[PDB]
């Protein structure tokens, strides 16, 4: 089968920049090499293909070029409605296949996280559990280090992690975290801290509740 | 090339 | 305007068999070739089947992963193309596209996608979300973030609201997490201090697979 490897696998740029994603074959597919934008919540579209040849009601702005085993596709002067997924695809030879796909991604102004934290319930308490949430919301850019402490000491076990997609109308990242501990071992301990390392701050950002509050 | 456009 | 529509998706257990259907308008649909690709949760496309055209051949193709095991059929009097799929696996779990290829020596490309139908194969049991509100400590701004833990449950979606919609800015509803074969998602809203606790916000919590609406009041911690 005809192996696609797409690179770079994410990339953000500034609207306005130009970029060009790469499609390699595993082997000589001559020019039967078509692209495609996924944006969220759609389906796919065509863009180009047969790696060069325009589409009726595409940009002019999007090019293809390459013949053999190396294809690109220009963004010239990328627009805020063009960030989402690039798939390539052949149709040389069965079985058909597809490329993993580059994620464009919009990048903006740096922006810090709003961190709030929550103990668990009381009515997740009387079945054992204990979740304690950590909301990390509206930052830029997407990477953030997130640390749990039980009374100042790191815990690393139990701790699930969520980032939402890039959102829609400020172009920024959330993320959840929450640790999950029995009800016996939360209520051995006192105090609960999500703290957050940002670019954005030199020092993390502390939340914390405890139980004799 | 493995021909699928239609024809008519 | 081409028009492709799937239905038939849904919860179906390993080894188990479900039909597709994909009503197509706006287009001569015997000459084209027509096509099932999936999306996996991972995001990954993948060609499933295709039937060529009237002008191609008319024969059917199928990668090695399904074949003997799924059939793409057409009825062109219905303009409609069909996927029977059987002795599904786990890994068949994904959102099912319809394609229409293009035309002529220039046309084996998809030109036009459907808008997907959803299929999940799991042998995991079908469960109801437990649905646990998120207020700030009893000892915690002009505005107040609040949430809801929506978790323990199987299959996918669930879906959130806040005040049945009426607070619809400032809404966060992170993707669900998979552990033990159980989802857990949660929410969070953003309002105005002065909002609450003197108004009440409430989350509304949807489980269509297991017939469950949830609304939970956040109420202030002693």
């Amino acid at each position: 089968d005809v192996v696609l490897t797409q690179s770079p696998a994410t990339l953000s740029v500034t609207p306005g920049d130009s970029v060009s994603l790469s499609c390699r074959a595993s082997q000589t597919i001559s020019d039967n090499l078509h692209w495609y934008l996924q944006k969220s919540h759609e389906s796919p579209r065509l863009l180009i293909k047969y790696s060069s040849q325009s589409i009726s009601g595409i940009p002019s702005r999007f090019s293809g070029s390459g013949s053999g085993t190396d294809f690109t596709l220009n963004i010239n002067s990328v627009e805020t409605e063009d960030f989402g997924m690039y798939f390539c695809q052949q149709t040389n030879s069965w079985p058909l296949t597809f490329g993993a796909g580059t994620k464009l991604e919009l990048k903006r102004t740096d922006a810090a996280p709003t961190v709030s934290i929550f103990p668990p319930s009381s009515e997740q308490l009387t079945s054992g559990g204990a979740s304690v949430v950590c909301f990390l919301n509206n930052f830029y850019p997407k990477d953030i280090n997130v640390k749990w402490k039980i009374d100042g000491s790191e815990r690393q076990n139990g701790v699930l992690n969520s980032w939402t997609d890039q959102d829609s109308k400020d172009s920024t990242y959330s993320m959840s975290s929450t640790l999950t501990l029995t009800k016996d071992e939360y209520e051995r301990h006192n105090s609960y801290t999500c703290e957050a390392t940002h670019k954005t701050s030199t020092s993390p950002i502390v939340k914390s509740f405890n139980r004799n509050e | 090339a493995v021909g699928l456009g239609a024809v008519f | 305007e081409v028009m492709l529509v799937e239905s038939g998706g849904g919860l179906v257990k390993p080894g188990g068999s479900l039909k597709l259907s994909c009503e197509a308008s706006g287009f001569s649909f015997g000459f084209y070739s027509l096509s099932w690709v999936r999306q996996t949760p991972e995001k990954r496309l993948e060609w499933v089947a295709t039937i060529a055209g009237s002008g191609v051949g008319g024969q059917t193709y199928y990668p090695d992963s399904v074949k003997g095991r799924f059939t793409i059929s057409r009825d062109n009097a219905k303009n409609t193309l069909y996927l029977q799929m059987s002795s599904l696996r786990s890994e068949d779990t994904a959102v099912f596209y319809c394609a229409r290829h293009g035309e002529g020596k220039y046309g084996s490309n998809f030109a036009y996608w459907g808008q997907g139908t959803t299929l999940t194969v799991s042998s995991a049991s079908t469960t109801p979300p437990s649905v646990y509100p998120l207020a700030p400590g009893s000892a915690a701004n002009s505005m107040v973030t609040l949430g809801c833990l929506v978790k323990g449950y199987f299959p996918e979606p669930v879906t959130v609201t806040w005040n049945s919609g009426s607070l619809s800015s400032g809404v966060h509803t992170f993707p669900a997490v998979l552990q033990s074969d159980l989802y857990t998602l949660s929410s969070s809203v953003t309002v105005p201090s002065s909002t609450w606790p003197s108004e009440t916000v409430t989350c509304n919590v949807a489980h269509p697979a297991s017939s469950t609406k949830v609304d939970k009041k956040i109420v202030p911690r002693d």
